[PDB]
């Protein structure tokens, strides 16, 4: 099917520039208009600029002086560049044909850009183990603690995505150390602790690190 | 500058209720037609529900309907379902033959009212793996409760703790509309090994539940 | 036109 794949660095230093691109598949970017939109953590959607099907770029007032939206017709890509970044510019950036009046609408998957002078750091993954002898009634809880990483995001799956029911992956919290921590937990029937293997799959793409942790009783 | 003002900014409604969200544009949209409605669920990219003011995109449940004219637009959910928990945004397209703009409304958070539910409480000691690092994380899990307000208190050998814990909370579950919460107590290894009884107390309304463990016994 | 700017 049609797809719109986003790419570009996640960690950028204050005073530097971000550069994001989106590559279309199954259609042509040079024949449609595409917007760039961003969303700061926990905040609303903000329109940055629009590149018409004809190749003309129009920018929201706040973004005009720092933003440049272009397209590469040979590469079948559209690109956003913003300079002189500050912590206020940390947000998830999307490319999108918004489809306000047309039936065709498509969004990239979104890319978090973090504006910080700190360095990348991969996570430590520790088990949140269920006790070998149940303390609860039938339902046991287990998980993984993903600690001391930077920047966001990490993703967590269980049993390579086969285990989804009862999973709660909490929002990351920034620790006093300036590094992130989060837990992912899953409730399972306690009788399955002897039968079923439980593995949490932690991916931290900013550091090109993946951790698979087998969570065993006690 | 072009503005779209949604109201309310948030609302709480019960399943089966009828929900109305209004969106006022500061000027006419393109062709008096280009307004769309987007739904954003926890941790997901926005998903378009309506386009051209009132065109329901295929696959979207028919309980979502768009209406309005001029600079006054409305999203209606005829019968609210638990999976409809989300933030909803209007987005308009504006300009002339030589100018193009988009604007998002600020968003409307739709919360699901439901019956009170007490949390299932689990406590996790630090892993032996983590202790080798000189830090100890004690984790208290409150699973699937409502409403969101809960008081979590940590005790170490009956001494109430202050200033050494952080909490994180999931958003309303799309199926049962409950929340889950983690509280993490961070101690040095040295401090953790100096004490025996660790306990997390959860107070909701007229009930306090305390889960505890003794260091060294599982 | 389906969009402005054209």
């Amino acid at each position: 099917e049609v797809q719109l794949v986003e790419s570009g660095g996640g960690l950028v230093q204050p005073g530097g520039s971000l550069r994001l691109s989106c590559t279309a598949s199954g259609f042509s970017i040079d024949s449609y208009g595409f917007s760039w939109v961003r969303q700061a953590p926990g905040k609303g959607l903000e329109h940055i600029g629009y590149l018409t099907a004809g190749g003309r770029a129009f920018y929201a007032s706040w973004a005009k002086s720092r933003s440049t939206i272009t397209r590469n017709t040979n590469e079948n890509t559209v690109t956003l560049k913003m300079n002189s970044l500050r912590a206020e510019d940390t947000a998830v950036y999307y490319c999108a044909k918004l489809g306000t009046g047309s039936r065709f609408a498509i969004w990239g998957q979104g890319t978090l850009v973090t504006v910080s002078s700190a360095s990348t750091k991969g996570p430590s993954v520790f088990p949140l183990a269920p006790s070998s002898k149940s303390t609860s009634g039938g339902t046991a809880a287990l998980g993984c603690l993903v600690k001391d990483y930077f920047p966001e995001p990490v993703t967590v799956s269980w049993n390579s995505g086969a285990l989804t029911s009862g999973v709660h992956t909490f929002p990351a919290v920034l620790q006093s150390s300036g590094l992130y921590s989060l837990s992912s937990v899953v409730t399972v029937p306690s009788s399955s602790l002897g039968t079923q293997t439980y593995i949490c799959n932690v991916n931290h793409k900013p550091s090109n690190t993946k951790v698979d942790k087998k969570v065993e009783p006690k | 500058d072009i503005q779209m003002t949604q109201s309310p900014s948030s609302l709480s409604a019960s399943v089966g209720d009828r929900v109305t969200i209004t969106c006022r544009a500061s000027q006419s949209v393109w062709r008096n037609k280009n307004v769309a409605w987007y739904q954003q669920k926890p941790g997901k990219a926005p998903k378009r529900l309506i386009y051209a003011i009132a065109s329901l995109y295929s696959g979207v449940p028919s309980r979502f309907s768009g209406s309005g004219s001029g600079t006054d637009f409305t999203l209606t959910i005829s019968s609210l379902q638990p999976e409809d928990f989300a933030t909803y945004y209007c987005v308009g397209h504006y300009g002339s033959e030589n100018d193009a703009y988009y604007a998002f409304g600020q968003g409307t958070k739709v919360e699901i009212k439901r019956t009170v539910a007490a949390p299932s409480v689990f406590i996790f000691p630090p892993s032996d793996e983590q202790l080798k690092s000189g830090t100890a994380s004690v984790v208290c899990l409150l699973n699937n409760f409502y409403p969101r307000e809960a008081k979590v208190s940590w005790y170490v050998d009956n001494a109430l703790q202050s200033g050494n814990s952080q909490e994180s909370v999931t958003e309303q579950d799309s199926k049962d509309s409950t929340y889950s919460l983690s509280s993490t107590l961070t101690l040095s290894k040295a401090d953790y090994e100096k004490h025996k009884v660790y306990a997390c107390e959860v107070t909701q309304g007229t009930t306090s539940v305390t889960k505890s463990f003794n260091r060294g016994e599982c | 036109a389906g969009x402005a700017g054209a």
